[PDB]
């Protein structure tokens, strides 16, 4: 998993990698790792991924009570606020790795999270196992006062940077940018530069190949009128 | 990390760097080890980031609600609080505070909390891996009643050496100056420190 | 020792058009003992069909609770679950035991009553949720099933085309693997009629 | 404890149970009966840990008989070995969990058929035509899947099962004191007094 | 404490046609998550028409193979310049393999060529020297990914002839070297869609009498 | 069987059109404590090999001796020593190759990671890697440590495969590894700012860089950071 | 792995499995599980596969210099002692085998010697090794006559590998059978036990448990 | 292997070995004779780990055999263990020693005396009237502590070995497969075909 | 253990400590880390007490051999000899030392081995569980060229905070002085340097 977050001149962006394994066989080529907690407030999720997943929606849903019950959009600080607090009550054993951006009335934020519930403040961030190749590419070329456009470039270039690099992440770029007093705009599969090549055979089957013993329907149907 | 707290005439002066590593990877470059608890009470964090962060957290809640009820906390008060949740759950906490704080009564103010909990006043505190590198140093070179700009330089030097030593230590010389003018916030880039 | 492989099992699930196929075999064994050939791994709730592999008493003990859940989900909504909605319960379920979780690899497969869109999903054992355009696999020869549906499957594949290709890959997947096989069914569903085949395979 | 066999025939269920208890060193007892009758037509033999075994047969046995009192009516076989399984899933979760291995033979009044269920400690329930825990299937069931027949007689069932007790007295190397051998149906449960 | 074995990942594959035999294997080194090159050889010319790689842990391999080009180097001045068959190639390398046998060379070795009929042939080992002539065998990370594919698709297991239900099997007929090649990299590119230690470049080596020719395929990169 | 006492950090390389490029920083850690601040961790080997070495450093001492002693064995008898009959990179490779592979066999190894960095007599650049398992392989790119997670994936985004060399001049290259020492320098705990930069062309030679430092340095932007959240 | 062997009024036959695993999963069907050490002498594989076949291979060479020193055939009895005493050797090294050597001979008659890598040596009538050696005991033991056919024997030592190979899961693939006169061996084929499954179950109306 | 017992009466020694060899889960074989004739009058029975009993059994055969053909005579039952100790002391603190042990049943003709000896693994000989190795002591001495006299019979020291091996055959847990008997005295040895 | 030794202009200063401990118990309070190999060639010694000085006999042995077969051996010389039983015998041995020595051609020279066998020639080096506390110290107030009483002062201080923050150091600290006016040992207790 490759994930990052840069901050811009009138937001912030996140980006990640698709790629899901299960210790070296790919699970799901096009996951989606970019996470909702708020319309306004998007995370994405290093480690064991049903943690992060369920974190996310645990605090999401909290976080949008949270919302109705002060008649207040939801701050980042909050939803990071309830992150750390719910982690580190469990000790590292909720195994969520996040990277938390967004916008509020307050400005745009940046974050970053790890499984034992410390936090940390940046204007670029990068996890996961290509953390270390996005991080690379980061410190190459970021700048202050970056535009949009420039910090899309530089999100995406850093997942590449991952994809390519570290053999856990891989397949597509999933971006999200969350520009102050403008809508989020998640623009899944931004980047799409791995794409399998055509097969040199087709390996469809002649009809009556597998052999079978039995056929029979199967009621799916609720127990039937007269 | 290397964390110091030093008094001086006009008040206290709290100084960390600004490294946090995983194993050898640097993790974070830019942190901020020094921790508003009050108004002019802060401390430095060592150990654990997620349990110093979250005691420091706690301890801030405390004081607010102190604050609401019977007034400004003295330092010694919030000195107790974090010792109090230190010494209480040692088991479970790998947590190394300083604590440093102005009253107008009692000017600045040192206290250091090490692993077990205990609490021990000091003229000046150092902590963190890389202080060890340093006790011939600022035992040599410390005074009372320095001047503001002398302190300063005390800890730039102290901390300057903790960073070239120590592997665990580095980046930017983050300070807080606490006296009765209010809080500053300094910061000092390698290009600075590590000629002097 | 490892429960997800004590008594081993497969099962895998692919879309098509207008349809979805899910198929598992029909082993239950304890270690290298063969114990059962008729352990059917695959159950349904309405139209909504869930294939578990995995430790035989969790694929049993879930079966029977989500047999209980979707009947009170129908009894309170007044219509039948669908394969999203049920995917959603299978993730809750599964990471509500997230620290003594049911060894288990459970797979969804249907088709919406309403859209007529073609649904399949897969999980591990706590809940996350795998949704694929193309196909799911589950079991002891995940890796084999990985392997032969990444070659064998195409989209838009007609029922009895399908039927085909999810056989084919059951079946070679099933025959590498030890804890895999004696016997093997096929589901072929559409919106409105499911048929259920058994496979004539090698018996060892 | 060791050897619990099970034979589903035409019109009946045969257990099998070694008789030895062993502890450790001394083989304490040779005449031990190791199953309990849950209701008049279901019978139940187990085997595992020493105390586990007769306190969770004796346990299903007073659930099931409370059943019967309650309702005025004998529990199918299915029903039973579902309860049973429920209870040993309920089990394997718990601080100390039942090590007991149940073999249930039933005969169902309702749809006159014999019915051999077999459930393991982690409650893995199978329906089969015969069944063994342990060891005990390692040894005979290459002679069951060879001679068996669903329309056998319980002689001939009592016959197959001979043969699958004189392979295990050759080729096991611990001594389990034969076997008390029940027979259940339609009439209900009875001792086979020489075997 | 110093572990002397490491996993460099990488996957191989050999097929013995009728009169050809081809030994592919991906181009990726590894170690963890990390690539250390992209285009490393793994299958090599060992002289006398004889292919050999040996996958696994790759400083074994590269002793192995470098082991037994020298075996073939003095047979042939032992033994008047006789050509090594590829049966005592076999038998030689399972004494290479064996010498170690309590600290063995962590490799899963392949050797393909010609036997002495002119007939494809091709050589499996185990890592302590336990060996047999195969017609497919994939070897590797990816390797219980590609032979199930294999059984289907070059040996047609499982597969009856239509309107027959089973009765009868669909017969085994012979595989052309282009035949062959298009399985192997199909098998390659499945398996660098599932396999993360799988990808950046195929590389086939195929032996036929007139000696032994490469191909070479780009492969994903991800 | 040992464990690492001194060690150094990583090493990175890249080839170029005309020859190739090694750089390695010139600390020696005891642990987390940066102990020796003035190890020279490049070693050259005649005109046109630079040996580059990470790990353990009483190792490297060793192989350097090693080296020295190669360089004497090699002029003995041989009046072709500093023309036809020189080490070439190859030779020198193959060798510590070997040694390397014959002492993890003796369950005795050098701790080390090298990169054996030249330029060939007929022109052609040489770019290898061995470890202490007797690992070997070849790339555009080589780095070892944290290089190989960080500054390799900056390398490649310069010279991606084989095709790329020729279109690498000396220049972007050395650009490119003197920027990822900056970035390791940022990130990797056990890096200092001095390190030393050897450029082997088969042009104009061998060009040893020593005392080299890491410049143009981003800390400004650390003013703006405040606390851990909610702070301000 | 399943491998038999037994002594009967028409010499010995051997029938063993051809399947290997590493884990769960299965890395061959068509493993050759009999070791020809020569034409009189065969040996089986169980336990470690290259222990099994470089061991076996190795006294082929010893029995071969054995008969030109001698200018004799060697007793089974002497070469499964070359056998038990080399690993005997090798005992707590780590050495996994357990094999049947067997052989017809003038002054023996058909002799099998269970030899295994603890040092154990045994001669005996009918012996099993492997993961599914009791399945194929139960066949063997109710079914074994001395007054066999080699027709019946055969089948016999078929038809045990079968009952192995179905319920064992790591015994499998196809059923190789040998038949060991005093003249030499002789090879009696490979059969798939996938066929040869079905093929029995409706000849023989075995397996009743089993659709088909 | 399992249970060796050795009884010596007035005129013989009897030794009785049990016939099972197991290989953990099945028994090979029931008919294995665990001894070996060292010279005419000296008979040694043995038990300990696979291949080590008879790799010993057969050295120790071999040596005495070759002193006999040297000096042309037979070595007294005391030399011959005496040497057979030695061996055994002299394992122990090798690189990996024997785990053998053994009863040497021996005539000694030139005092006309039956002669039994008992040693274990580690060298450690006695001389005794009746002894055992392993756990066969444990269910027989107090059998033999009761009606052991040394004026016995050979056909009274049979029936008293009887009573010891059905107490064997009762209360362990193993099934060893019966004892092989065989009897030392003036006239050599013999084997007892029928017990 | 805290030792160190020092090049200065007329040549070269070895320093150390007294202290030997057995965990908590000081076995002997006024030990003689300052060992001779040759008549201006000594060493400072740390780690296993056993280790050290039977390397150092052997050093000794070496160089009085070499001595009477090649004439007075250089520092560099007896550093090598050192290195070589210190590298090839690095997993039995615990073995920290500081090789000081005066040539009248090189002067003054330090070289350090530390654990692992390597060697570094450096202008001064410090050694010993007590050094850790005076990196900064020792950093900081170091000079080349320093004069003999220069030197003298620079590690009686240096040594001095080493002992007051090691509990593994302690007792006198003794010092040795190689120039070309010949070889000149010092002593100083802790009533003098504990005031400094
Ligand atoms: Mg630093
Ligand atoms: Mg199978
Ligand atoms: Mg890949
Ligand atoms: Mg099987």
């Amino acid at each position: 998993t490759t994930i990052v977050g840069v901050k811009f001149n009138n937001g912030v962006v996140i980006a990640a990698d698709t790629r899901s394994t299960q210790g070296p066989i790919v699970a799901d080529k096009n996951c989606a790792k970019l996470h909702r907690i708020s319309p306004k407030i998007w995370c994405a999720g290093a480690g064991t991924a049903a943690d992060t997943e369920a974190v996310t929606q645990l605090i999401g849903s909290n976080i949008e009570l949270h919302s109705l019950y002060t008649s207040r959009e939801p701050r980042v600080v909050s939803a990071l606020q309830m992150l750390k607090q719910h982690l580190f009550k469990y000790q590292g054993h909720i195994g969520a790795y996040l990277i938390v951006a967004g916008v509020d009335p307050t400005g745009s934020h940046l974050f970053s999270i790890d499984a034992h519930g410390s936090t940390d403040v940046g204007y670029y961030l990068s996890l996961g196992s290509g953390s270390l190749a996005a991080m690379a590419v980061l410190e190459s070329h970021w700048k202050q006062d970056l535009t949009k456009e420039e910090a899309i470039k530089l999100a995406s270039d850093a997942i590449q940077a991952g994809i390519w690099n570290d053999l856990g992440s891989g397949s597509n770029v999933d971006v999200c940018v969350m520009e102050i007093g403008k809508d989020a705009e998640y623009l899944r599969n931004y980047l799409t530069p791995n794409v399998r090549e055509e097969k040199q055979k087709s390996y469809k089957f002649p009809r009556g190949t597998t052999a079978v013993l039995k056929e029979s329907i199967v009621n799916i149907c609720d127990i039937q009128e007269e | 990390t290397s964390i110091m707290a030093v008094t001086f005439k006009d008040g206290v002066i709290l100084g960390a760097d600004s490294r946090t590593t995983t194993g050898a990877y640097i993790a974070n470059r830019v942190t901020d080890k020094l921790t508003r608890v009050h108004d002019k009470i802060w401390c430095c964090r060592s150990g654990s980031a997620a349990d110093t962060q979250a005691i420091a957290d706690i301890v801030q809640y405390h004081l607010e609600l102190y604050t609401s009820q019977y007034g400004t906390p003295s330092t010694e008060t919030a000195a107790s609080v974090f010792k109090e949740l230190c010494y209480e759950n040692k088991d479970n906490l790998t947590a190394g505070i300083i604590v440093a704080g102005y009253d107008d009564k009692n000017k600045g103010e040192v206290y250091t909390i090490p692993l077990g909990g205990s609490v021990h006043k000091l003229p000046y505190a150092i902590a963190g891996s890389g202080s060890t590198f340093i006790y011939g140093y600022c035992d040599k070179n410390f005074r009372e009643n320095m001047s503001k700009e002398e302190t300063v330089d005390f800890i730039k030097h102290s901390l300057s050496q903790a960073i070239k030593w120590d592997g665990s230590s580095g980046g930017v010389i983050r300070m807080v100056v606490l006296t009765a003018a209010g809080v500053e916030r300094l910061i000092f880039y390698p290009d600075e420190y590590e000629q002097l | 020792s490892d429960p997800s492989s004590i008594n081993g099992g497969i099962v895998v699930a692919m879309t098509g058009k207008d349809c979805v196929a899910i198929a598992c075999d029909l082993r239950l064994g304890s270690q290298s003992l063969g114990v059962s050939n008729k352990f059917e791994k695959i159950f349904h709730y309405g139209h909504v069909f869930l294939g578990i592999t995995g430790l035989a008493t969790d694929v049993t003990t879930l079966n029977e609770m989500f047999r209980y859940k979707t009947n009170l989900y129908k009894l309170k909504e007044e219509r039948a679950i669908e394969p999203e909605t049920f995917t959603q319960l299978v993730s809750s379920s599964l990471y509500e035991r997230r620290f003594g979780p049911y060894f288990v690899g459970p797979v969804v497969a249907g088709i919406n009553s309403k859209s007529g869109k073609p649904f399949i999903a897969g999980f591990d054992l706590i809940g996350c949720i795998d949704e694929a355009k193309d196909f799911i696999v589950s079991g002891t020869a995940s890796d084999q099933l990985f392997g032969m549906c990444e070659s064998l499957y195409e989209p838009n594949l007609e029922p009895e085309d399908l039927f085909e290709t999810i056989s084919q890959a059951l079946l070679n997947a099933a025959d590498r693997d030890a804890l895999s096989g004696w016997g093997a069914v096929v589901y072929i569903i559409k919106k409105d009629e499911v048929v259920k085949r058994y496979l004539k395979m090698r018996q060892d | 404890m060791d050897i619990i066999l099970g034979i589903r025939v035409q019109d009946s269920v045969i257990l099998a149970s070694s008789k030895a208890v062993t502890r450790g060193i001394s083989v304490l007892k040779d005449s031990d009966d190791k199953t309990r009758q849950l209701s008049p037509h279901t019978l139940m033999s187990f085997a595992g840990e020493a105390g586990d075994t007769v306190q969770f047969a004796e346990y299903i046995q007073a659930n099931i008989q409370l059943y019967s009192i309650r309702e005025d009516y004998e529990l199918s076989p299915q029903a039973v070995s579902s309860f049973v399984r429920q209870e040993l899933a309920k089990s394997i979760r718990s601080r100390r969990p039942y090590q007991v291995n149940v073999l249930i033979g039933g005969y169902d009044k309702k749809k006159n058929k014999p019915e051999l269920y077999q459930i393991d400690y982690l409650g893995t329930k199978v329906e089969l035509p015969y069944g063994a825990h342990g060891y005990s299937g390692f040894y005979t069931f290459s002679l069951l899947d060879h001679h068996y027949r669903p329309d056998m007689t319980t002689e001939e069932g009592l016959d197959l099962l001979k043969l699958c007790v004189q392979e295990l007295e050759k080729r096991m190397p611990m001594d389990f004191k034969g076997v008390i051998v029940k027979i259940v149906d339609k009439d209900g449960i009875r001792q086979v007094d020489d075997f | 404490q110093f572990n002397p074995y490491g996993d460099n990942g990488g996957t191989i594959l050999g097929i013995a046609g009728e009169d050809f035999a081809v030994l592919a294997g991906d181009t990726r080194n590894i170690t963890d998550y990390s690539i250390n090159s992209r285009y490393e050889p793994k299958v090599f010319d060992c002289g006398d028409n004889i292919v050999m790689s040996a996958n696994g842990f790759a400083a074994d391999g590269d002793a192995l193979v470098k082991r037994f080009k020298n075996s073939v180097k003095w047979y042939h001045f032992d033994h008047n310049d006789k050509k090594l068959s590829i049966n005592s190639a076999a038998r030689n390398i399972q004494h290479l393999l064996y010498g170690k046998r309590f600290f063995p060379y962590y490799v899963h070795t392949i050797i393909a060529g010609l036997d002495e009929d002119g007939k494809g042939a091709v050589y499996s080992f185990d890592p302590v020297g336990s060996y047999e002539r195969e017609q497919c065998r994939a070897g590797g990370a990816a390797a219980s990914l590609i032979m199930p594919f294999l059984d289907n698709q070059v040996n047609f297991k499982n597969q009856y002839e239509p309107g027959t239900n089973g009765k009868v099997k669909k017969p085994l007929k012979y595989l052309s070297v282009e035949e062959v090649i298009k399985l192997v990299r199909d098998s390659f590119t499945s398996a660098t869609e599932r396999h993360i230690q799988v990808g950046d470049g195929l590389e086939i080596l195929i032996v036929t009498k007139d000696g032994v020719r490469k191909e070479f395929y780009e492969l994903k990169r991800d | 069987t040992q464990q690492p006492i001194v060690t150094g950090t990583s090493v990175i390389s890249m080839k170029y059109d005309n020859g190739v490029i090694i750089a390695a920083d010139n600390l020696g850690s005891y642990g987390s404590l940066l102990r020796f601040n003035g190890v020279e961790r490049l070693i050259p080997v005649g005109d046109n090999t630079v040996v580059g070495i990470s790990g353990d450093i009483s190792d490297m001492q060793h192989i350097e001796r090693l080296l020295k002693d190669l360089v004497t064995e090699n002029a003995y008898d041989n009046p072709l020593a500093d023309a036809e009959e020189a080490l070439e990179p190859s030779y020198i490779f193959e060798y510590l190759a070997t040694v390397m592979y014959q002492r993890r066999s003796k369950m005795n190894p050098l701790w080390n990671a090298i990169i054996v960095a030249g330029v060939q007599s007929n022109g052609d650049q040489f770019l290898r890697y061995v470890n202490l398992l007797g690992v070997t392989y070849s790339s555009p790119t080589l780095a070892t440590g944290f290089g190989a997670h960080m500054a390799n994936p900056l390398l490649r985004k310069v010279v991606d495969r084989e095709s790329d060399i020729p279109k690498t001049t000396v220049q972007v290259a050395e650009e490119a590894i003197v920027n990822a020492m900056r970035v390791l320098y940022y990130r990797d705990a056990r890096s200092s700012r001095n390190f030393s930069l050897a450029i082997i062309d088969k042009n104009t030679g061998l060009t040893f860089k020593k005392n080299l430092q890491v410049e143009n340095m981003k800390w400004d932007f650390a003013k703006d950071i405040k606390g851990y959240g909610t702070q301000k | 792995t399943t491998t038999l062997a037994f002594r009967f009024q028409g010499g010995i036959i051997v029938a063993v499995d051809s399947r290997a695993t590493a884990g769960n999963w299965v890395a061959s069907q068509t493993v050759k599980k009999v070791i020809e050490i020569n034409p009189f002498l065969l040996g089986t594989m169980a336990g470690g596969a290259a222990d099994c076949q470089f061991w076996e291979t190795w006294l082929g060479s010893q029995c071969r210099l054995h008969e030109l020193r001698e200018k004799e055939r060697i007793s089974v009895a002497a070469a499964s002692k070359i056998l038990s005493n080399l690993v005997y050797q090798y005992k707590g090294a780590g050495l996994s085998m357990g094999t049947m050597i067997c052989g017809y001979t003038r002054k023996e008659g058909p002799t099998i010697y269970y030899v295994d890598s603890d040092g154990t040596r045994l001669k005996g009538d009918i012996f099993c090794v492997g993961s599914g050696q009791t399945f194929a005991y139960g066949v063997l033991d109710s079914n074994y006559k001395w007054d066999l056919s080699v027709e019946d024997a055969l089948y016999l030592g078929k038809r045990s590998i079968l009952a192995a190979a179905h319920r064992d899961a790591y015994s499998g693939g196809s059923v190789n059978l040998y038949h060991v006169t005093e003249d030499g061996w002789i090879y009696h084929g490979n059969h798939d036990v996938g066929e040869l499954f079905w093929k029995v179950k409706e000849e023989e109306g075995s397996f009743n448990n089993v659709i088909g």
